[PDB]
């Protein structure tokens, strides 16, 4: 199938409580495989998936250097953005960066991503061309010009088309038994009366990987989008995810409702009804 | 692997 | 500054079976900024040594964390997740409902 690698950087200032914390986590699809936290007693890149542990000291030191240097640069960046927004030294602020590469089912580069946010709002993003920037406001324009002057996009592009794809493919092979394994949801429909004239039908999907899933209720074959309560897909803690979708239906109309489940792991899309 | 450090100065925002 | 309040789900890793060891999960998500306080409660009392996932975030920049601890569900024991965040005037308590 398709696969992606993403690194997620969060740099948080905390005036009066030391220097900004920098954390980086790395993912292949919905599997975290690496973390770095500047607040660790001994900050270093740590494995978070078994298939990465086989990487040698050279890898871990390389990562750690990268993250240590980024930690320092993000502190500078936080100072800079505080200035770009004329903000006081009093407040806490956060820069986030998410970046990585997407591969199609053939393992070829689909596209790269490199997006940054400040205080949870889009700040600057590398365009799909991996050559130009979109800046959210006049503050981000300062970064854009600075990055344009430093030919930063060229660096991002080189990585995204190069090492990003090459290491992603490596991880995919090394962790193929899990990373390239889709686990289908285990499903069931529950029924709970809410009153004498209505009952809740809840469609459950459990134990699936990756997290991407479609769970919908139909009434007489029509999507019940507005009437469906759909909880956010949530991690079980064993790599797998869970989701449910619920609808409240007139008592005696239960068989008019069907739950439809789409997931990469299913040999065929599922259609479920409550089974009294 | 995350983005490697550039040859020169890592560019801040 | 724009801030986003956490969504909270409390649930078990495996389908709950009284007397069978499981994991109690509290998944907090959709929040910003990232500082957040999460306790898992057993009968209203804070459970010690609860672990959590590494801070990460969604495509919309909002953060998410999974807090979890081993537990053995019983008919009588009540579990809950207690969350505080700058967006919340008081801690929000979400009870564990094995059907949610």
């Amino acid at each position: 199938g398709s696969h992606s690698m993403r690194y997620f950087y969060t740099a948080m200032s905390r005036p009066g409580r030391g220097e900004p914390r920098f954390i980086a986590v790395g993912y292949v699809d919905d599997t975290q495989f690496v973390r770095f936290d500047s607040d660790a007693a001994s900050p270093r890149t740590e494995p978070r998936a078994p298939w990465i542990e086989q990487e040698g000291p050279e890898y871990w030191d390389r990562n750690t250097q990268i993250f240590k240097t980024n930690t320092q640069t993000y502190r500078e960046s936080l100072r800079n953005l505080r200035g770009y927004y004329n903000q006081s030294e009093a407040g806490s602020h956060i820069i986030q960066r998410m970046y990585g590469c997407d591969l199609g089912p053939d393992g070829r580069l689909l596209r790269g991503h490199d997006q940054s946010a400040y205080d949870g709002k889009d700040y600057i993003a590398l365009n799909e061309d991996l050559s130009s920037w979109t800046a959210a406001d006049t503050a981000a324009q300062i970064t854009q010009r600075k990055w344009e002057a430093a030919r930063v996009a060229e660096q991002r592009r080189a990585y995204l088309e190069g090492l990003c794809v090459e290491w992603l493919r490596r991880y995919l092979e090394n962790g193929k038994e899990t990373l390239q394994r889709a686990d289908p949801p285990k499903t069931h429909v529950t029924h709970h009366p809410v009153s004498d004239h209505e009952a809740t039908l809840r469609c459950w999907a459990l134990g699936f990987y990756p997290a991407e899933i479609t769970l919908t209720w139909q009434r007489d074959g029509e999507d019940q989008t507005q009437d469906t309560e759909l909880v956010e897909t949530r991690p079980a803690g064993d790599r797998t995810f869970q989701k449910w979708a619920a609808v409240v239906v007139p008592s005696g109309e239960e068989q008019r409702y069907t739950c439809h489940v789409q997931h990469e792991g299913l040999p065929k899309p599922l259609t479920l009804r409550w089974e009294p | 692997l995350p983005e490697p450090l550039p040859a020169g100065q890592l560019t801040a925002y | 500054m724009i801030q986003r309040t956490p969504k909270i789900q409390v649930y078990s890793r495996h389908p709950a079976e009284n007397g069978k060891s499981n994991f109690l999960n509290c998944y907090v998500s959709g929040f910003h900024p990232s500082d957040i306080e999460v306790d898992l409660l057993k009968n209203g009392e804070r459970i010690e040594k609860v672990e959590h996932s590494d801070l990460s975030f969604s495509k919309d920049w909002s953060f998410y964390l999974l807090y979890y601890t081993e537990f053995t569900p019983t008919e009588k024991d009540e579990y809950a997740c207690r969350v505080n965040h700058v967006t919340l005037s008081q801690p929000k308590i979400v009870k564990w409902d094995r059907d949610m």
